[PDB]
RNA sequence: GGGUGGUGAUGGCGUGCCUUUUGAAGAAUGAGCCUGCGAGUCAGGGACAUGUCGCAAGGUUAACCCGUGUGGGGUA
RNA sequence: AUGCCGUGGUGUAAAGCGUGGCAGUGAGACGGCGGGGGAUAAGCUCCGUACGUCGAAAGGGAAACAGCCCAGAUCGCCGGC
RNA sequence: CGCGGCACAUCCACCUUGUGGUGGGUGUGGGUAGGGGAGCGUCCCUCAUUCAGCGAAGCCACCGGGUGACCGGUGGUGGA
């Protein structure tokens, strides 16, 4: 019998991830596996596994200047003609923790175990959290090498 | 002996007009899917004796 | 101490003690069977060398041949007719390992 | 629309042809190539037919060749 | 010789309800209804036991390479390292073992790492 | 001088040809293996179904 | 026309190797 | 000695009637007859 | 701790059944549900082919006759 | 060039052939290659092709996706390639 | 490919060497129309045998079993 993990195996630490000059898909990928667990060996699909994970400086994502004025966001209300663009470029003036965030969510299982998963994120733009509560240990970007 | 569709007492005209009513196509009350209708392949007296030659 | 185990094409972790489920042996109950090993870890040695390995061998027990669950086969297509019905039990042996 | 239908008549096929190729054993009577005209002469041992056909007088190997340009079949026993 | 057919035709459907015991709705509770949801129930257990050894292999390779970069290997090299030390230990075991016993992961990514070529990417 | 021949492809979707080529040969599932002489008529079936197998001068 | 089109061309993919039905 | 019940037919003289139209598992809906046209319902003479 | 039985958070996979079609989950047909009923049968010294059994250069009777019967006669 | 006919060797169990019993089928589809018709249009139409697949073929790939690519499911396995 | 179960065809060796069994090979076992083969269940009759008011049938539940149709056991209900 290949281990299942129980209720109460599951034990959560805290990363803070700087996004100070990480380009945004690598900061998603990395948020996005750390958060679902897949780094740990006791990862399960149809479990919680995976920790808390804390963006700073969201606001400093590295976007090129390319994609800041040219990738779009869309949003379609449900209502004709409802579809409003957006552009990467303005929400990171207006919301840039909801640009680190969406890249996130969008790398995250499309399924209920997800939408418990991103409760586990958060993402502020600016170089302070207020989760110091906890010891929320730095967590930078590795690839193994090969 | 059994009564098949045609020996089944009455059972004459088309129960009701082919097109229009909404129902199967019936054709006759005694027809063997209704229930009192005849009876298909069913027993009809028979005569089971053979014949095995004198020396078997 | 527990070692990994090789019998009916595959392996499975034991240590001494453990009663493991495994493919049909041709050995009746009570006796003893000696299987080959992929993996021996004494705590903090393993030592993971095919020579090594050869000569030590885990010592089962078969505690008595057991079948395995019912499954029921119906194998069905979309729109031709097609049924297929069977049913199987997997034969297999109970071992109590005793040996590493 | 037109009844361009002017040309849609054909004959049958006639299954022309070498019947029996070189060096392949055949029977008296056996007929080697059914052809229209002299497409290949009756060489030594074939006979030719009313209609050209080219048949084994004698049984024996199959055998084409050329005659002062014209092509020929004939029969070694 | 007039045969009722209620009781040999009940036992097929006591038995197909049976098997639908739990089933929700009319697949539960109607012969007609119940039968071919068992039809589909048998087709996608069958399919289920032949993708599970599939589906367990995954949940094995995704653990064993968590457990991997966690001793800085991938997956990758690490079987080749097993391959090559002559390590025949499966997955389903060297995935096991990473939960149970990450010290003896750790030995055995000692050997993989071992066993590998030195220059991973020049050609043999 | 003695021929090894190894089905790795399958002969779904092969042609006549190459189907009683492998069958000629004694081949009959992926992986499957003959030994074979090296002469004209197996270097000929071999030919026809070159992309289906891998030969090498094993002994 | 788009729609053929776009059907015609995933043909286009290594999967399919040039070819797909229809 | 030998009784009733000690009677039984030769081997192979007593074959099975094959009970068409009867399931899947056998000669099933269309009894063999496989067809849409006039064999699916009536006889071709011979003579035709 | 372990095993039954019930349930099933959560993860993956997953396009009803029948008919009929080149092709239907199909937005083609039929079926609201259940229970009951509802379709290759029988006759004939028919025909062909086979399995089997009896007798065998023969085989077999039909009508009919006599028997409580399924038995015995009966050569046309 | 292929293909075809014959022939001699070699290889290949479920080749072939004759003669009986019982069939079904005789609406095909798409893809490759060669062509006709069409406007060298059509998911068009009509042929050829010891060409394929579907039909009647599940599994894997192609997002989904009969007809493309891989591969032909006797059953079981929480083994491997 | 590995390990285990089944089946079909065919081959080789022992047993009344074909009614054929046993062991071992080898190959094979997707399938519609369709062909062939072998079975499950219901009822009735005959023969034998065996249960049944100390409880048959039918039905219900549970536990088991077979490669399938399906089967058995136990209990409840019931009354021939
Ligand atoms: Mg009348
Ligand atoms: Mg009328
Ligand atoms: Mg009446
Ligand atoms: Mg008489
Ligand atoms: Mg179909
Ligand atoms: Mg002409
Ligand atoms: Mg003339
Ligand atoms: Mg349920
Ligand atoms: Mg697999
Ligand atoms: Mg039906
Ligand atoms: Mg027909
Ligand atoms: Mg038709
Ligand atoms: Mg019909
Ligand atoms: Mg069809
Ligand atoms: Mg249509
Ligand atoms: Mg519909
Ligand atoms: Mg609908
Ligand atoms: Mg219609
Ligand atoms: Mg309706
Ligand atoms: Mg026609
Ligand atoms: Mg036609
Ligand atoms: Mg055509
Ligand atoms: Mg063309
Ligand atoms: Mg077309
Ligand atoms: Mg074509
Ligand atoms: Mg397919
Ligand atoms: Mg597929
Ligand atoms: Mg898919
Ligand atoms: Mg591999
Ligand atoms: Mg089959
Ligand atoms: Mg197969
Ligand atoms: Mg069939
Ligand atoms: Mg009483
Ligand atoms: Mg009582
Ligand atoms: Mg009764
Ligand atoms: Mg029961
Ligand atoms: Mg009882
Ligand atoms: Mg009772």
């Amino acid at each position: 019998p290949t281990y299942a993990p129980k209720a109460g195996d599951t034990t959560r630490s805290w990363y803070v991830i700087d996004a100070t000059d990480v380009v945004l898909g690598r900061l998603a990928v990395a948020a996005a596996n750390l958060l679902r667990g897949k780094h740990k060996p006791t990862f399960a699909p149809n479990v919680d596994g995976g920790d808390f994970v804390i963006v700073i400086n969201a606001d400093k994502v590295a976007i090129s200047g390319d994609k800041l004025q040219h990738k779009m966001v869309y949003r379609h209300s449900g209502y004709p003609g409802g579809l409003h663009k957006r552009t990467i470029g303005e929400l990171m003036q207006r919301h840039p923790d909801r640009v680190v965030e969406k890249a996130i969510l969008g790398m995250l299982p499309k399924n209920r175990l997800s939408r418990q998963i991103q409760r586990k994120l958060r993402v502020y733009a600016g170089p302070e959290h207020p989760h110091s509560a906890q010891q929320p240990v730095p967590y930078e970007l590795k690839q193994v090498a090969q | 002996s059994t009564k098949t569709r045609g020996e089944v007492s009455g059972g004459g005209r088309k129960p009701y007009r082919q097109k229009g009513t909404g129902r199967a196509r019936q054709g006759s009350t005694r027809a063997p899917q209704f229930t009192g209708g005849g009876v298909v392949h069913g027993p009809k007296p028979r005569d089971y004796s053979q014949r095995t030659p004198k020396k078997m | 101490t527990y070692a990994i185990v090789k019998t009916g094409g595959k392996q499975y972790k034991v240590a001494v003690g453990d009663v493991v489920k495994v493919e049909k042996l041709e050995s009746e109950q009570g006796e003893k069977v000696s299987l080959p090993v992929a993996l021996v870890v004494d705590g903090a040695t393993v030592t993971t060398d095919a020579k090594a390995l050869a000569k030590v061998a885990v010592t089962g027990e078969v505690l008595g041949h057991t079948k395995g669950p019912k499954i029921r086969i119906h194998k069905f297509k979309n729109k031709t007719g097609y049924h297929k019905r069977q049913g199987h039990r997997q034969q297999l042996t109970v071992l109590k390992v005793t040996g590493i | 629309g037109a009844s361009s239908s002017r040309n849609g008549r054909d004959s049958a096929a006639q299954r022309l042809g070498v019947k029996r190729y070189g060096g392949q054993v055949v029977k008296a009577g056996e007929i080697l190539v059914r052809q229209r005209g002299t497409k290949f002469h009756p060489g030594v041992n074939v006979g030719r037919g009313g209609d050209d056909t080219l048949f084994a007088k004698t049984a024996g190997a199959v055998e084409f060749g050329i005659k002062r340009g014209r092509k020929t079949v004939s029969i070694v026993g | 010789a007039r045969v009722k057919r209620a009781v040999n035709a009940h036992k097929k459907r006591r038995s197909i309800l049976k098997a639908s015991r739990g089933y929700r709705g009319q697949r539960s509770r109607l012969y007609r209804k119940a039968k071919e949801q068992q039809l589909h129930s048998l087709n996608y257990a069958y399919r289920d036991r032949r993708a599970r050894k599939g589906e367990f292999r995954k949940l094995w390779i995704a653990r064993i390479n968590a457990a991997a970069r966690l001793n800085d290997i991938t997956y990758n090299r690490l079987i080749q390292g097993l391959k090559a030390a002559g390590v025949e230990v499966d997955r389903k075991n060297l995935a096991d073992i990473a939960i149970s016993d990450p010290a003896a992961f750790t030995a055995l990514v000692d050997v993989a790492r071992a066993a590998l070529p030195e220059d991973v990417n020049a050609p043999s | 001088s003695q021929l090894k021949i190894t089905q790795v492809r399958s002969t779904i979707g092969a042609r006549w040809k190459q189907r009683e080529s492998l069958r000629t040969l004694g081949l009959r599932r992926i992986r499957h293996s003959v030994i074979r002489e090296d002469n004209a008529a197996t270097r000929g079936l071999i030919a026809v179904v070159r992309h289906l197998v891998e030969v090498e001068p094993a002994q | 026309a788009k729609r053929g089109r776009k059907k015609r061309d995933r043909k286009y993919s290594k999967a399919n190797h040039g070819k797909r039905p229809n | 000695t030998l009784k009733l019940h000690d009677l039984r037919p030769a081997r192979g003289s007593k074959t099975a009637r094959t009970r068409v139209g009867r399931g899947d598992g056998s000669k099933g809906k269309t009894a063999g007859r496989g067809t849409k046209g006039t064999r699916a319902r009536k006889q071709v003479p011979v003579t035709f």
